RNA sequence: CUCUUCAUGGUGCAGCCCGUUAGCUCGUCGGGCUUUUAACCCGAAGGUCUUCGGUUCAAAUCCGGCCGAAGAAACCA
RNA sequence: UUGAAAAAAU
RNA sequence: GAUCGCUAUAAGAUGCACGAGAGCGAAAGCAUUUUCAACUGUGUCCAUUAAUCAAGAACGAAAGUUAGGGGAUCGAAGACGAUCAGAUACCGUCGUAGUCCUAACUAUAAACGAUGUCAACCAAGGAUUGGAUGAAA
RNA sequence: GGAGUAUGGUCACAAGGCUGAAACUUAAAGGAAUUGACGGAAGGGCACACCAGGAGUGGAGCCUGCGGCUUAAUUUGACUC
């Protein structure tokens, strides 16, 4: 019998965010080790916002715990690449991209090298002051697409990777 | 002798571009000079998305896609055929 | 009754990394550090070029999810790649073979992702100039 | 355990020479599609017996 | 001197430590494929499995001296 | 998967 | 205790997707983010100061040389395993110089737009990069 | 063609770079397009071409034609479809 009983526990994320268990892992056993070693496995990945805040609109994120660090998943961020716009990117990540506009009918609409570092500047002086990290989505790349508008059109704003 | 106008490749006001890694054969083409295909493919294919949803343990779960661009040289783009020999008249069409 | 080690319905992750030469039905646990089961294609054949058939893929995949079942697995979540770190990024054929054959087991699809390593800026790769001719 | 399905309609032939006909087929148990790759002479009317029907003959 | 191993067509390698009548290639002859040559494929012949005894329903094949080579170790006429 | 060669002038 | 899975560490190299018949540069060439040239604008200034150039000079991909550091990946030579009549090659595994940086050499490329530099005239059309000028908030 | 070769000069640590012939040999070498043929190049159809099969031939005796051998002569034409 390989496994031999070993033992199962559980899993406690803080008490701001609605599910406070989300499974189960495997362990040994006592021996001149120790069964406390469920430290530094902190490294359980749930989709997060879609499985423990128990509702699938913020269903393309991924967070780990230890016993860490939030990033957007694989899917989402292909997705959200566009063939002929600018992609703009700082560091907390966060990614933008160059938008359309309803009356506009040339195909490419790229940012100017002096545009695209006004874009890459607000987007540092915002995610610092507003630096529980607000917890959630709550709309904050909102204003930033609201600050940035008087500057170009900015659609795909996401923050990809906390760590 | 001269077989194209833009000699295969999309340069114009350079005089050098960087190296790519062909998809099949891993061969060093120039950027503009190779094959630039983007392909869209669901993870899950169509004649097996119906078993996964029979039993699914989400409630509103869209099974993703597959998002890669690859890049063929033209003698594997050939022989793959993702490009063929056209006529004389029909390699000038752009569409 | 029940063997000992097993538990309740609980949720494991599923890796099947699918190449064109083997394919690799690996389950662990949420943490990732605990491993159930790992069957692999060469794991159910004889023949060398026979690792990588849907066959033997789908095969791999049923003695999975019978151990699973075994263990108090009840659902899975799948993580498939393939060998793209510097070379073709396109799973191989024993990567839906594995995929189906878990669900037509009845086992519960949880998320699904695909996990092939792009690199963001890689070494050099093995063929040269020419590639492979 | 063998389970039976009725053909549907004819996607073509396979097989290098004209041998093998490549047909979707329905199990009269569920009505599920399975495409499956026949042998010999058939046509839309008469049904096929399966004694496995857990792979999926698309050939790639 | 003690222990152990091997010997098979012209040649080199197979073979079952139980056994019921011995093969794969090169070498020879002939045929096939090819428009023809070279490669390629096939068939036949080629040893009876070192030499003599037992072992039984039968031995290359299990056991004994004998041959004729090999490895380790020992040596007061 | 392997596919080498075909003497000179008429 | 391989392949496989989850973390943590150190250097080396690289700079995906955006990325295009788009931009810059005399050419070679230039893609992670935080001194020079050019166009446009001008009721500014000089006044022919200009063009092309034997000799001469600077820059000049890759490879190569010398001496240090670095040495992850790949890999002329080379060692194996295949394939073959043979294979000293294409195919697979490993692997020295090299591939990276610094200093000094080298000065050649299908270094190509195979199209010398400066100037005048020259049919029709859509679109694009960067300014100026009207309308459109 | 000889040949960017010999020699002379010059640059480099070197590999080599720059300048650079002649003797001799020969009616062509070459450029763009046309038609045909061919491709172990692509696309579309066809044939007992193959597939699914039947009968077989090749193995044996004999009949018969060809080659070879023989002989005074064993007359000769035809040698992939």
């Amino acid at each position: 019998e390989p496994f031999s009983k070993k033992e199962w526990y559980n899993v406690k994320v803080p008490k701001n965010f609605k599910r406070r268990t989300v499974g189960q892992i495997v362990v040994n056993k006592t021996a001149g080790t120790r069964i406390a070693s469920e430290q530094l496995k902190g490294r359980v990945v749930e989709v997060n916002l879609a499985d423990l805040m128990e509702n699938e609109k913020f269903g393309a994120y991924n967070y780990k715990f230890k016993c860490h660090g939030l990033k957007l998943t694989t899917d989402k961020l292909r997705s959200i690449v566009k063939k002929w716009c600018t992609l703009i990117e700082t560091s907390i990540f966060c990614i933008g991209f160059t938008s359309r506009k309803s009356n506009q009918i040339k195909k490419t609409s790229y940012a100017k090298s002096a545009q695209i570092k006004k874009i890459r500047k607000i987007m540092n002086n915002l995610i610092t002051k507003e630096a529980v990290d607000y917890l959630r989505e709550n709309k904050l790349p909102k204003e930033i697409v609201a600050k940035c508008s008087k500057v170009f059109s900015m659609d795909n704003v996401y923050i990809r990777k906390v760590k | 002798t001269s077989k194209r106008r833009n000699n295969g490749r999309s340069k114009k006001g350079r005089g050098h571009t960087q190296n790519v890694r062909c998809s099949h054969c891993g061969r060093c083409v120039p950027k503009d000079k190779a094959i630039k295909r983007y392909q869209i493919k669901n993870i899950v294919e169509a004649a097996a998305v119906r078993d996964i949803s029979d039993n699914s343990a989400l409630t509103k779960y869209k099974l993703p896609k597959t998002y890669m661009k690859l890049e063929y040289c033209v003698s594997c783009g050939i022989h793959g055929r993702v490009v063929r020999v056209r006529s004389r008249t029909d390699r000038r069409n752009r569409l | 009754e029940v063997i000992p080690g097993s538990t309740k319905d609980a949720f494991g992750v599923a890796h099947i990394y699918a190449t064109f030469n083997d394919t690799f039905v690996h389950v662990t646990d949420i943490s990732g550090k605990e491993t159930i089961i790992r069957i692999t294609g060469g794991m159910r054949v004889k023949a060398d070029r026979d690792e990588s058939s849907p066959y033997a893929a789908m095969t791999a995949a049923q003695d999975v999810a019978k151990r699973c079942k075994d263990l108090g697995v009840t659902s899975l979540h799948i993580k498939m790649r393939g060998e793209g770190g510097v070379y073709s990024k396109t799973p191989g054929p024993g990567a839906q073979a594995a995929l189906r054959a878990l669900a037509r087991a009845n086992m519960k699809i949880g998320r699904i992702e695909d996990v092939t390593p792009i690199p963001t800026d890689c070494t050099k790769r093995k063929g040269g100039r020419r590639g492979r001719r | 355990p063998v389970i039976y399905a009725q053909v549907t309609e004819i996607l073509g032939r396979t097989g290098s020479r004209g041998g093998v006909l490549q047909v979707r087929c329905d199990i009269m148990g569920e009505n599920r599609q399975i495409l499956r790759n026949v042998k010999g002479p058939i046509r839309v009317g008469d049904i096929l017996t399966l004694l496995e029907a857990e792979r999926e003959a698309r050939r790639l």
